[PDB]
């Protein structure tokens, strides 16, 4: 998995896994490239 | 994860 900088990858217990990033102000559940 | 769209992101994450 490569990380992004400004992203983070934050997987909360009920099973919910956002990858958000203070760059752009974007969150998804897809697993960002670039 | 075919979830629901991610909670609206501000400054912090918020779940």
């Amino acid at each position: 998995p490569g990380l992004p900088s400004g992203w983070e990858e934050r997987k909360d217990a009920k099973g919910r896994t956002y990858y958000v990033n203070h760059n752009n102000r974007t969150t998804t559940w897809t697993r960002p490239i670039g | 994860e075919l979830e629901s769209p991610p909670p609206p992101y501000s400054r912090y994450p918020m779940d």
